[PDB]
């Protein structure tokens, strides 16, 4: 309730801004003003054509870690366990599994971009 | 002679590597850039408070342009075209008649201050000192017909800095 | 010098400053003088609603005692 | 009194981050032996007033080859977030009380993550195209660095309540305690809010304005006021994380005084690493975190991991 | 009246504004964009006067034409002149940017930034000294001062 | 010490006439320094040198309220000093 | 752009970030500065030179007029030429300034742009001193040089070039051992002494190369 007013105040503030900022000044446009910024010259091609992605294999090992971290974070509650032994044992297996994958791909270039 | 910017090798003794890795480790060359950037805040600031303080001058600069008279009134240019046969940029018409009393004198003698490049050899060529380049240089306009200078203009702007034009003709003509 | 930068630097802090003790203020303020309770868990919340249920008012920080059970 | 008490924080942090702006002039103008702004106001104070009226009185225009929707929400997106983000924040006492407060502000952020992303497509524009994909790559690196971190200085708390920080700090401080992870989160916090040697999504030397290369007046002010108040607010969380100020249930006020003024030491410490240092590049900065802060990461979480089990001192639940 | 009062306080109020905030465009063409960079410099701050370069055309308000604009140019100028968004200003700055300075009878030279854009402060020499710049800076900032365009409006 | 600086303050503020001047000469020049006077032309201009500042601050003018038929009590110009003064202000002499 | 030095086209082929061609586009500041240096005599044509290279300004008035005296076979005075030469190598610290700071701001570092550049400002004011222009003097002339040095321009300069080797060592605190900085710079842009030779490159270019050649 106190959160969902709190994110609509935000929200509404921000369209105000945004109202604002569109209606208040005065306005006019013709062709050459809104026409793509290129440092001057007029662009050769088009931004929405492909863009090569050099590090694509750090964005998929990004979300494997992501899967990590979601995994580790429930560690602070872990850790009021009686099973401490077991419950240390379990969290180092996971990091060291952690820093195998990422020895592993350092290890077989996956971190390097491609050229 | 000449000289090697960057040949040196570390040495590997085990306090030097340990060294080496405290920097790497413990960023030491970045706090030290931080304590320099923290001198240079604590220090006091060059600037100068613009417009009511001017940064310093030389008797020799080279501002907006004159036309001299003699100590009795009479105009010191004789019309003789040197300034404009010398004018680098060709910023200089000059058209020339007798006076009513016979006076070799300009009848028009206009500087595009928009086409000079204040180069100063006028003022070098002009074996009278007629043709001067003042020491004003705040003299920006809103049009650009304004820049366009005629013999008028330039004897106002003689008559407006004839004191410190002289003054600093007095300062530096021993050098010339 | 140096000092001419303290005074944005004093109107940043008397900005910082106003949103926790406005929002001490407001806690103190909606409950009773009192520091706005904190429910982190059922048990502390069935503790303000019986509060709330015992005070006869309908508000949890309007504490009863001795002079309430006799 | 809810509603006030969110305008008793919205208002006040939009002027910080005003006086920011000017305060970063200046200290950055007196550490390269200028004066910065001293003309507008009396000691420039009046800059911010002139600076914000003039973006919102000048014309904003919408590029020809944008896609309008998503041009005008990413500004209205980065403006809420950076405000949202101060809710959970006790300085004593937080506005909004929650559990699991510090899980709220990495998702917050994360999703904050997508303004500057969605700006730099909707511009449609190469410039604004490359700030973006420098955007992608350094949230990926710092956002699994930022995880791993606050996981385990966490870890040494027993919880995610920020009040629970307090009281866990009640005594020596998390710097004391765990210094290094401190040095990498600061790093993480610089990568994360865009500020200098990170800050390529718009690198004025390589790219025109970098993703906002298109934005004008008053869009363009929203996404400044985002960035300046998520810098403010990322210091705060760094003040509350590892330099705990002392707590007076009875008097709080000393607590704002404590928790302002840690804060405000670091924000112009990120001021003066900005004037400091020169700038990365973003595959560099990529390599910066996995190769480097990544395994010492990991090690940092074992170990905290360890700590309280080999020593009995495992923080209390609640 | 009270409403011509509420409009000349409301446009002294916009001109202030303006006055106070001026974002070049980071933009020079030759010998006179040093002189530019010394009126940046720490003798003549120009961050004292709310003068800020910016990169972007679309953040910022004044065009300073500092070198010889030339035929392989002039589209350039004149495209990134439209790209920034109004209220917009000009500074020529130098005798190239006046006129044709040295180049002037050049068949690769424009005789003037004004035959390209509008021009609302011309700065001369070859070049300007960084104080004679800032002067051309104040005195566009005191043209600002001047502007009514609520009074205009509530007249009209 | 600090209490040497914050006296010359008190007397930089005592030292322009009172707190109205002191925020006058604030508020019109950026600036509370107090310097001798080395003299005042006919348009109203005042002229002050400290030598003890580093070369370029040694000296300064203070604008006056009005020039010919202008108001200049905030409109000041660079091109408000008659030559004299202007010579001497941008040091092609050491003589005022 | 800001680091396209304003009238560089620089049209690239990237794919993704990676460079594949660079192919610079020059002539936005092309003049005709040969074709009106024909039609102005040799007095006339040295300001041209003083524009040319507008950072070594006295360096080109230098060599002009070196060109100048060959070939009318004349030789200027040793007062001249100490001259000349002195302020040659202030014209070679007011160019490395700016080329080392400009390209310390194009990487990301603007203090040392700051302090360096009001060294720069002392300089422009001994230029100004002898010549009157702050930076386009045409002071260097063919048969020597056009005026005599004032009475205290030499004690000003011994007194700068006495504070100057601190600013410096302020430079070097800043960017010589800075990982962030040898991470930009080491091993970028590397071209080989055969090449370098080859394409025509002269000066620091060779002396980086390895090649043990200086005028
Ligand atoms: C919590 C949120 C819950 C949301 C629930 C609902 C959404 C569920 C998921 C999405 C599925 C539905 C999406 C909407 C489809 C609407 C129909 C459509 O095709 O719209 C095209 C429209 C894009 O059209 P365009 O290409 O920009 O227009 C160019 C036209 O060709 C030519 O146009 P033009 O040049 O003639 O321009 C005229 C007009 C064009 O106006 C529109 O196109 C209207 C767009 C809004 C939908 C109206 C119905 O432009 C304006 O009026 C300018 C102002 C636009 C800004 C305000 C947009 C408000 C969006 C709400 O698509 C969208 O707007 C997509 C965004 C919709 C969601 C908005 C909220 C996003 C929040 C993100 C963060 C969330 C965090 C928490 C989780
Ligand atoms: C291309 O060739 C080249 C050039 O070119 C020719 C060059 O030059 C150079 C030379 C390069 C240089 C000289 C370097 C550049 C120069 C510098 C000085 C670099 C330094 C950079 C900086 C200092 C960064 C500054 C940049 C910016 C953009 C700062 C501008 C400030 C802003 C944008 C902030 C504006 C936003 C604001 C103020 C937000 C506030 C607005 C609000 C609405 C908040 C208020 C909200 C409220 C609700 C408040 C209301 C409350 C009320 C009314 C009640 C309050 C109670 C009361 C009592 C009042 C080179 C090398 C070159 O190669
Ligand atoms: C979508 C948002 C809804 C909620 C809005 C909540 C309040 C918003 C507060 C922020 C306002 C931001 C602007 C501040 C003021 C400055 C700009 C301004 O004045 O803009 C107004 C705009 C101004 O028009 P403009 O397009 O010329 O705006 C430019 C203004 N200057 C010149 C100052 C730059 O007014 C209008 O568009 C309407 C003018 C009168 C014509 C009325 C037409 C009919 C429709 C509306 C009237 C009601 C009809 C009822 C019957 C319907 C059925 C038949
Ligand atoms: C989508 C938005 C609407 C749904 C969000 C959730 C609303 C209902 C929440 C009910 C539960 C509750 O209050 O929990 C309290 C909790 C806090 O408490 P807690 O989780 O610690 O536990 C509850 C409290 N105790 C311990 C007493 C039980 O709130 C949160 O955790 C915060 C949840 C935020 C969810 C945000 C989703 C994304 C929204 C982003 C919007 C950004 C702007 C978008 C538009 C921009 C462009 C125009
Ligand atoms: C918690 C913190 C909240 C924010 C605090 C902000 C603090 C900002 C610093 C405030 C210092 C202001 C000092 C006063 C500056 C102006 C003083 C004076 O020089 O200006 C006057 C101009 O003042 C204006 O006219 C009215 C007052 C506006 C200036 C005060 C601004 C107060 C703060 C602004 C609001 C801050 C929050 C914004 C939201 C004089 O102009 P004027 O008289 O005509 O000129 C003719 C004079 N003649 C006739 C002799 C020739
Ligand atoms: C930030 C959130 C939005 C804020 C919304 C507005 C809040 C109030 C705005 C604050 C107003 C500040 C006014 C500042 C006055 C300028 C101070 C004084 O110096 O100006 C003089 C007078 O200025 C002008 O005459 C008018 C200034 C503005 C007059 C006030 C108009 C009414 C403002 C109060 C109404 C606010 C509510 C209505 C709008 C929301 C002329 O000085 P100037 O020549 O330049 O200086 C040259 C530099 N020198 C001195 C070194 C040479
Ligand atoms: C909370 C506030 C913290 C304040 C700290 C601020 C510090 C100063 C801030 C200025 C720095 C900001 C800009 C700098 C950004 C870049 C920083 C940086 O480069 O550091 C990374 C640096 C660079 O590496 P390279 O030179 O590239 O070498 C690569 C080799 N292949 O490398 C690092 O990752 C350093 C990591 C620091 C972690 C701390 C080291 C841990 C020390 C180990 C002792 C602790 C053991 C714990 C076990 C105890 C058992 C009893
Ligand atoms: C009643 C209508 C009140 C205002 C609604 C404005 C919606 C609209 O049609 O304008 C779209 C306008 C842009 O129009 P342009 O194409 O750039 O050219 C016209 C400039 N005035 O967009 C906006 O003003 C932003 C709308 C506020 C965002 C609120 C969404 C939540
Ligand atoms: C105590 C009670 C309250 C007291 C104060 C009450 C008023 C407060 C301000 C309310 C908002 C502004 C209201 C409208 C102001 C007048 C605008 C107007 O009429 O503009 C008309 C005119 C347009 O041009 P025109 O002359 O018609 O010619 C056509 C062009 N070829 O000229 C223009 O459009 C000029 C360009 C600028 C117009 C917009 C700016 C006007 C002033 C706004 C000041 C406040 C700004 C706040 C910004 C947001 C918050 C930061
Ligand atoms: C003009 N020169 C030499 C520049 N380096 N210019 C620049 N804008 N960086
Ligand atoms: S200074 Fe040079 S360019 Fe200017 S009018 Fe004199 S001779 Fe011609
Ligand atoms: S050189 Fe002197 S006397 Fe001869 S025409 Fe020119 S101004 Fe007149
Ligand atoms: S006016 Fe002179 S200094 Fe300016 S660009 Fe032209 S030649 Fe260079």
């Amino acid at each position: 309730m106190n959160i969902m007013l709190t994110l609509l105040t935000n929200v509404t503030l921000a369209s105000l801004l945004v109202l604002i900022a569109f209606w208040l000044p005065q306005l006019n446009a013709y062709s050459e003003k809104t026409s793509p910024y290129e440092c001057g010259f007029d662009p050769m091609g088009s931004a929405r054509l492909p863009f090569s992605m050099k590090f694509f294999l750090v964005a998929i090992t990004f979300l494997l870690f992501d899967l990590e971290i979601a995994l580790l974070l429930p560690l602070p509650w872990a850790s009021q366990t009686n099973n401490l032994k077991t419950m240390l044992t379990m969290a180092l297996f996971l990091l060291i599994l952690l820093a195998a994958s990422l020895a592993y791909e350092w290890t077989q270039k996956g971190l390097e971009w491609a050229e | 002679t000449y000289k090697f910017v960057n040949m040196r090798e570390p040495s590997m003794d085990m306090k030097s590597v340990t060294d080496r890795a405290a920097q790497t480790l413990l960023w030491t060359e970045l706090v030290r850039g931080l304590g320099m950037t923290l001198s240079y805040l604590f220090r006091e600031p060059a600037t100068i408070n613009y417009p009511f303080e001017k940064g310093p001058l030389s008797p020799r600069f080279r501002g907006e342009h004159a036309l001299r008279r003699y100590p009795s009134g009479e105009e010191r240019c004789i019309a003789c075209k040197l300034c404009e046969a010398v004018c680098p940029a060709q910023a200089i018409t000059i058209e020339a008649e007798p006076r009513a009393d016979g006076s070799r004198r300009t009848t028009r003698y206009d500087i595009d201050m928009t086409k000079c490049i204040y180069c100063g050899f006028c003022q070098e060529a002009c074996p009278v000192d007629a043709i001067v380049e003042g020491p004003n240089f705040e003299f920006s306009t809103e049009t650009h017909e304004e820049l366009l200078y005629n013999k008028e203009k330039l004897l106002n702007n003689g008559d407006k800095w004839e004191a410190e034009i002289a003054a600093n003709i007095q300062a530096d003509y021993l050098y010339r | 010098m140096w000092f001419e930068i303290l005074p944005g630097i004093a109107v940043m802090a008397a900005c910082l400053f106003i949103p926790g003790m406005a929002t001490a203020h407001i806690h103190k303020f909606t409950n009773g003088g009192k520091e706005k309770r904190v429910a982190h868990f059922s048990y502390q919340w069935n503790l303000m609603e019986r509060d709330r249920c015992i005070s006869g008012v309908n508000r949890y920080h309007v504490t009863k005692g001795l002079e309430n059970i006799d | 009194m809810f509603m006030i008490n969110i305008l008793s924080l919205i208002i006040p942090i939009l002027l910080a981050v005003a006086f920011l702006t000017l305060v970063e002039r200046k200290v950055l103008g007196y550490m390269q032996l200028r004066k910065g702004p001293n003309v507008v106001g009396p000691y420039g104070l009046l800059q911010p007033i002139a600076d914000a009226l003039k973006l919102f009185t000048k014309e904003p225009l919408r590029p020809a080859t944008s896609s309008i929707s998503m041009f005008i929400i990413a500004p209205i997106l980065a403006l809420s977030l950076a405000l949202t983000m101060w809710v959970p924040l006790p300085m004593p006492y937080p506005l909004i009380n929650m559990n699991l407060g510090v899980l709220f502000m990495l998702a917050m952020s994360s999703l904050a993550v997508y303004s500057i992303l969605w700006s730099g497509w909707a511009s449609n524009s190469k410039y604004a195209l490359i700030g973006a994909l420098r955007a992608v790559a350094q949230t990926i690196s710092y956002e699994v660095t930022l995880a791993i971190i606050l996981l385990s200085v966490l870890l040494m708390n027993g919880s995610y309540t920020l009040s629970t920080l307090i009281t866990t700090q009640e005594h020596i401080w998390m710097i004391f305690t765990s210094w290094p992870l401190a040095m990498m989160w600061f790093i993480s916090t610089l990568a994360e809010t865009n500020r200098a040697p990170f800050d390529l999504t718009e690198g004025e030397s390589e790219l025109v304005s970098g993703f906002n290369v298109e934005y004008a007046a008053g869009p363009f002010a929203m996404f400044f006021m985002a960035e300046y108040a998520n810098i403010i607010m990322m210091n705060a969380f760094t003040a509350i994380l590892f330099l705990g100020a002392s707590h007076d249930p009875h008097t709080p006020e000393l607590y704002t005084i404590n928790f302002v003024l840690k804060t405000l030491a670091l924000t112009i410490t990120f001021l003066w690493i900005r004037a400091s240092y020169p700038r990365f590049r973003y595959d560099q900065l990529m390599h910066l975190l996995w190769k480097s802060f990544l395994p010492l990461t990991l090690a940092l979480c074992m170990w905290h991991i360890s700590l309280p089990i080999m020593t009995a001192s495992i923080p209390p639940q609640s | 009246s009270r409403g011509e009062y509420v409009v000349a306080k409301l446009d002294d109020l916009v001109n202030w504004a303006r006055r106070s905030s001026l974002w070049p465009m980071t933009f020079g063409l030759a010998c006179c964009a040093v002189e530019m960079m010394h009126m940046a410099a720490p003798r003549y701050d120009m961050d004292r006067f709310g003068v800020v370069f910016r990169a972007s055309p679309r953040q910022s308000d004044v065009m300073i034409v500092a070198g010889t604009l030339t035929n392989k140019m002039a589209p350039a100028l004149r495209k990134v002149y439209d790209q920034m968004p109004e209220p917009r200003y000009v500074v020529s700055m130098g005798s190239c940017a006046n006129g044709g300075g040295y180049y002037h009878y050049s068949y690769s030279v424009v005789r003037g930034c004004d035959r390209i854009v509008p021009v609302d402060i011309y700065v001369p020499g070859c070049p300007p000294t960084a104080e004679a710049l800032l002067y051309g800076i104040l005195q566009l900032q005191r043209k600002i001062k001047r502007e009514k365009r609520l009074r205009i409006w509530y007249r009209r | 010490e600090l209490v040497q600086v914050l006296r010359r303050g008190l007397q930089q503020v005592s030292g322009h006439g009172g707190l109205r001047g002191y925020l006058r000469v604030l508020f019109r020049a950026n600036d509370v320094r107090v310097g001798t006077l080395v003299g005042e032309d006919k348009y109203g201009n005042k002229y002050y040198e400290d030598n003890k500042q580093f070369f370029g601050r040694h000296r300064w003018v203070i604008y006056t309220t009005e020039m010919n038929g202008r108001d200049t009590f905030w409109d000041v110009d660079g091109s408000m000093v008659p030559p004299e003064w202007h010579r001497w202000l941008h040091c092609m002499t050491d003589d005022p | 752009h800001p680091a396209a030095h304003g009238v560089l086209r620089l049209v690239m082929e990237l794919s993704g970030e990676m460079v594949r061609k660079c192919d610079p586009h020059i002539g936005l500041l092309h003049r005709g500065t040969e074709k009106l240096i024909e039609y102005k005599t040799y007095l006339q044509a040295l300001p041209y030179f003083d524009r040319l290279d507008y950072v070594s300004m006295m360096c080109n008035e230098q060599a002009y007029s070196l060109a100048v005296e060959k070939l009318l076979n004349i030789q200027p005075p040793p007062r001249a030429q100490w001259i000349r030469v002195l302020f040659g190598e202030i014209t070679r610290l007011l160019n490395h300034i700016m080329a080392v700071t400009t390209h310390a701001l194009d990487i990301g570092a603007m203090t040392p742009f700051f302090w360096m550049f009001e060294e720069r400002e002392k300089m422009f004011e001994f230029y100004e001193r002898v010549s009157g222009a702050r930076m386009h003097a045409a002071y260097i002339r063919p048969g020597g040089v056009h005026q005599d040095l004032p009475l205290g321009l030499l004690d000003d300069i011994y007194e700068f070039s006495k504070n100057f080797s601190f600013r410096i060592d302020e430079l070097e605190e800043m960017l010589t051992n800075n990982r962030i900085w040898r991470n930009r710079t080491v091993d970028i842009g590397v071209v080989t002494a055969e090449d370098a030779l080859n394409y025509g490159f002269s000066g620091v270019m060779l002396r980086g190369s390895g090649i043990q050649w200086d005028l």
